RNA sequence: CCGAUAACGAACGAGACUCUGGCAUGCUAACUAGUUACGCGACCCCCGAGCGGUCGGCGUCCCCCAACUUCUUAGAGGGACAAGUGGCGUUCAGCCACCCGAGAUUGAGCAAUAACAGGUCUGUGAUGCCCUUAGAUGUCCGGGGCUGCACGCGCGCUACACUGACUGGCUCAGCGUGUGCCUACCCUACGCCGGCAGGCGCGGGUAACCCGUUGAACCCCAUUCGUGAUGGGGAUCGGGGAUUGCAAUUAUUCCCCAUGAACGAGGAAUUCCCAGUAAGUGCGGGUCAUAAGCUUGCGUUGAUUAAGUCCCUGCCCUUUGUACACACCGCC
């Protein structure tokens, strides 16, 4: 999950883009589920901007 | 003689009632919803009504009518809109019908006595929000 | 402080005192009248108005809630 | 010249101590013929002052859950009082009310917060601001106290208190709580 | 000297003009005008015996001042306040057939008729009164 | 005029099976009787052409009687056939109104037939509980403690 | 025997006292003296100019 | 009370008073209009908001050495 | 934020932003909004005015056969920024008072890292694992239940009365909805019958075109009530009639007539709140075949105290102590 979201990161930034975060959370290793937050840039989000300045998914 | 455009419509709002005065050379006559000041409902709230023409005397009435529609808000919400068209109707009047020197010494009386005259009130009402019932009131809460 | 028990309809001991003094002082209210001659005060309010009619007494209000007489011109 | 109700002009009204003069609004200035304005009195500290008196009483007469917008029954309930003053004693009811401000506010208080000595621990005198206060929310309370269940109405509970209040007989309901609280405060020095 | 109902107050002009119709005894009155209720809201019924010549005193007065009016407009108008109780008080119209046969007994007295659309409104002929009346009730009351 | 009381003034009657204050005005005291209520108070005063401005106890014993057999007969009087209380009588289907003493023995003898029918309604009567179908969660609870 | 009631003119505002702000210390000087002043705890509402009653001479006096 | 000015506004009226020194004056008014050429400021109320600060420091600047 | 500053240079959050409200007689406009003027009228004045007055009566996009946006509506814009004066301040950041100003703090929306074994597998053709799968935990139908009552708690509605109830008269709102792919079910003017719920015939509206100028309530103006558990209050219960549906009993709801229960301002405690605020007071939408005491919004009337504090309950920064780290509901 980490590599794969290593070359995602890196390839959202090589497109070109001020920045980006990712997060993907549940079952991963063991029971307990756990979140991890690879997140790089500048990322905003309080205001009415943020309606059109981000693309999520 | 019988000179045409001299009328000037000069309005007065006060909680969501907009007020129409409509100014006119002529004999003095004040009427609103076709309806003579005197003759309306609130006879406890007359004196609100009367209260510009106690100000500045009926000499200064006598050039001018005044027909006045009313067609929004609460009962003295519109009461308060009629005594601010009716003032801002005359002064607007004298301020492009005389010098306004005359214009300057019938506002000082009025803005003086009251501001409400020449001046609306901003305040108008405020949202519910849902954590109550009212706009800031929040609901009864318990604990046990 | 049990009950009033106001009497509904005159009698002459009281109605005497209705027609000599009564009228005589300036704040004469149905509600003044009814707690001073223990009369309920509709019968007060009823027979005021006569007062009114016979012409002894002055009235200022005339308010459906609150009705003002008064004695007459004195001095 | 203004006459408050067609009659009883604030020109011939007075107080008779400096300390309440600078808020009491019976001046030619803040004189009106009508005692209702929306005028936005309370946007600020201090800023109640100026709002006339008789206007004050208007807007303290509604309490108790019936009557909180209720402004038209209030003016009238007042007026009617005033005109019954007027004709219990003969001089300006205005006059009148002014003589029951001064008599009604009381000079001290008392208030503390850890082990009270009787109801509080120290004596601490008012402001001519809570003087006035005080003075009308307990003229109001006591006409509402007054009419309660009997067949007495409010412009007469009204004209009474105002009546013992500008002249002082211990029957007033607030010069009775004025002793109460000033006889405590004193316990209280 | 012009005189409009307008000028007047209408509560001293409907007082007058329920005795005009009370003098005046053209007026059709059903049999159970003692028995039942103005409206499904009010409790109790009408105090005085000529609610009949004040509810059409006063509909002729609201025809004046605007016309198209019909039986929905009419319990509109005058419909009160349901204190239901223990339920939240709910504003309740007035009586349907009240305010029609009231409607339709001022054409037996020829003031009131239908308009090319839907309500009716006042005849030149009731206008004629209802200023008439306002004259009289004006100079009564000013002097 | 508000005259003195007069001589043959009851301060209270005799009605049927009650008595009446006649202190109070004539319109809302012969509402004291069990089964006149408000509104039929006021209608057969209407009929009977009395003055209601009038106390109660200044009536006379003729006004009395013929104010009595108006509501005790509605039908021949022009009261409304909707206007009564027994409408559509489950005994004998007659339009009755009755308001009295009779009323109480009627509605037990109505309440004894639900309970010997067994009716839903009936047992419920029979135990006490409610019959309107509300709720006895949180309310009634004066009548039982 | 006794001590008639005075006033007294408010000069500055110094600080609110009473551990919940409800009371106000103020520095007065008497209208029977200009250079006779103290300092008072006074209930409500104080600003500078207004006056104030006062029913007894000198009650407490503490630096905040 | 509570109208102390960001790090946003100020940053921006120290680089235009340095850089456009001659075109500045003690106007508001003016100087609001002046900003609105050199300066793609994307708010109406932020644009005046630096104005007001930009005459605040030109008031200052015609006295004192500020840093800029 | 200014300042110093072993830190420099940044980033998010705050701010900033969008929406709403407050002034724009400045611009563009309008038969799905009107207003002024003119002409027909309708009525009153008439002694006599005569441009006398009123009309939500008709007209002047019934296309050449009046204009305008002031009120209405909605776009482009403007407008307030601590701008100006004085005082305090390192005279910096900034703070207070005042003039002019519609506005000198309008309300919201969004909203950081990190975490909770907080809630949802009963929102999903989100989902792992386990369970069941024909005598089914699938699924359909009939009935009952979710309402059931010796009691306790919470959210509320109605009250306790005259600062009121009833009766009649006068008479002012803004949100916003309205006829359906499935899926049948709209909002309603007008007239007539009935006392009422209702019923019938007729129109209009897929909507600034019609309901609707939303004739609301409160309130105001007069009558009665008269301090009584009274005409306050209407709980409980009987009888009768209608409406929705296949179905109204365990009363769906609504209407009329019947009895009139406690309740006379509420002990220990405690909730919410600083200006169009609370409270009063109704009106919309959601739910709906039938419906609101709930909720979500709007409107009307409209105050008192306060421009402070850490006292209680807590919160943030710094120092401090710790035997705590599942973190004082700790440990012992
Ligand atoms: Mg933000
Ligand atoms: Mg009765």
């Amino acid at each position: 999950v980490r590599r794969a979201c290593y070359g995602v990161l890196r390839f959202i930034m090589e497109s070109g883009a001020k920045g980006c975060e990712v997060v993907v959370s549940g079952k991963l290793r063991g029971q307990r589920a756990k979140s991890m937050k690879f997140v790089d840039g500048l990322m905003i989000h309080s205001g009415d901007p943020v309606n059109y300045y981000v693309d999520t998914a | 003689s019988k000179g045409p455009l001299q009328s000037v419509q000069v309005f007065g709002r006060k909680k969501t009632a907009t007020a129409v005065a409509h100014c006119k050379r002529g004999n003095g006559l004040i009427k609103v919803n076709g309806r003579p000041l005197e003759m309306i409902e609130p006879r406890t709230l007359q004196y609100k009504l009367l209260e510009p023409v106690l100000l500045l005397g009926k000499e200064r009435f006598a050039g001018v009518d005044i027909r006045v529609r009313v067609k929004g808000g609460g009962h003295v919400a519109q009461i308060y809109a009629i005594r601010q068209s009716i003032s801002k109707a005359l002064v607007a009047y004298y301020q492009k019908y005389v010098d306004e020197a005359s214009k300057k010494e019938i506002k000082d009386i009025l803005i003086q006595y009251d501001r409400t005259l020449l001046v609306a009130d901003p305040r108008r009402c405020e949202s519910k929000k849902f954590g109550g019932p009212g706009a800031r009131a929040r609901y009864q809460k318990s604990y046990r | 402080r049990d009950k009033l028990n106001n009497l509904v309809l005159f009698d002459k001991a009281t109605y005497d005192k209705l027609c000599k003094e009564v009228p005589n002082y300036k704040l004469i209210t149905p509600a003044v009248v009814s707690e001073r001659l223990k009369i309920r005060g509709s019968l007060a309010r009823a027979a005021l108005q006569e007062l009114l009619s016979k012409g002894l007494i002055k009235l200022v209000s005339k308010h459906r809630a609150q009705v003002i007489y008064t004695r007459n011109t004195k001095g | 010249d203004i006459k408050l109700f067609g009659k009883w002009s604030t020109d011939d009204v007075q107080i008779n101590d400096i300390s309440l003069q600078d808020y009491i609004a019976v001046k030619e200035k803040y004189a009106k013929y009508l005692p209702h304005s929306a005028g936005r009195y309370a946007a600020k500290r201090f800023r109640k002052a100026q709002c006339p008196i008789v206007e004050r009483l208007t807007n303290s007469m509604m309490m108790h859950g019936r009557n909180n917008g209720k402004k038209l029954m209030t003016v009238r309930i007042v007026k009617h009082a005033f005109e019954i003053i007027h004709l219990l004693t003969g001089e300006n009811p205005l006059q009148v009310l002014v003589n029951a401000i001064i008599n009604s506010g009381p000079r001290e208080d008392s208030t503390r917060i850890g082990r009270a000595g009787t109801v509080r621990r120290q004596a601490v005198d008012v402001s001519p601001l809570r003087r006035v206060n005080q003075a009308i929310w307990l003229l109001c309370t006591g006409a509402r106290e007054a009419a309660f269940r009997n067949i007495k109405t409010i412009a007469e509970c009204l004209a009474d208190e105002l009546i013992n209040a500008a002249k002082g007989s211990s029957n007033s309901y607030a010069i009775k709580k004025k002793d109460e609280l000033e006889r405590v405060a004193k316990s209280n020095r | 000297p012009g005189v409009t109902v307008k000028d007047v107050n209408q509560q001293e002009f409907v007082r007058a003009l329920a005795a005009f119709l009370k003098k005046s005894g053209k007026l059709k009155v059903p049999e159970w005008v003692d028995t039942v209720k103005l409206a499904k809201h009010k409790e109790l019924a009408p105090y005085d015996e000529n609610w009949f010549y004040t509810r059409a005193a006063s509909t002729a007065r609201h025809l004046y001042l605007r016309g198209g009016a019909g039986v929905g407009s009419m319990t509109k108008i005058y419909g009160g306040r349901q204190r239901n109780g223990v339920m939240p008080s709910h504003f309740s119209r007035g009586s349907k057939s009240v305010a029609r046969r009231v409607l339709q007994a001022l054409e037996g007295l020829k003031m009131v008729e239908k308009d090319q659309d839907g309500g009716r409104k006042l005849t030149p002929q009731g206008q004629r009164d209802l200023d008439r009346i306002a004259g009289q009730v004006a100079a009564a009351n000013k002097k | 005029m508000s005259l003195v009381i007069p001589e043959k003034f009851q301060h209270i009657l005799r009605v049927l099976n009650t008595n009446i204050d006649g202190r109070r005005k004539i319109a809302f005291a012969i509402t004291a009787i069990k089964g006149v209520g408000r509104r039929y108070a006021h209608v057969v005063l209407r009929k009977a052409d009395i003055d209601l401005t009038k106390r109660a106890g200044e009536l006379t014993e003729d006004e009395v009687e013929r104010v009595i057999t108006i509501m005790q007969n509605p039908r021949q009087y022009k009261i409304p056939d909707w206007f009564l209380n027994r409408q559509k009588d489950v005994k004998d289907g007659k339009y009755s109104q009755v308001l009295a003493n009779g009323l109480d023995n009627k509605l037990r003898e109505d309440l004894e037939r639900l309970k010997k029918i067994r009716a839903h309604r009936g047992l419920r009567h029979f135990w006490g509980l409610r019959v309107r179908g509300q709720h006895t969660k949180t309310t009634g609870r004066r009548g039982r403690t | 025997r006794v001590q008639p009631i005075k006033l007294a003119r408010v000069t500055k505002v110094l600080g609110r006292t009473g551990s919940q702000g409800q009371c106000t210390q103020v520095r007065v000087e008497f209208m029977d003296d200009t250079s006779r002043s103290i300092i008072r705890n006074v209930k409500g509402p104080v600003r500078e100019g207004d006056v104030l009653t006062l029913l007894e001479s000198e009650r407490e006096a503490r630096r905040l | 009370m509570g109208r102390v000015r960001t790090k946003t506004v100020k940053k921006a009226a120290r680089v235009i008073i340095e850089k456009y020194y001659t075109r500045l004056g003690n106007d508001f008014h003016t100087n609001k209009r002046v900003c609105e050429e050199i300066a793609i400021i994307p708010s109406k109320k932020l644009r005046n908001k630096i104005a007001g600060y930009v005459t605040h420091l030109m008031k200052r600047i015609q006295r004192g050495p500020v840093r800029g």
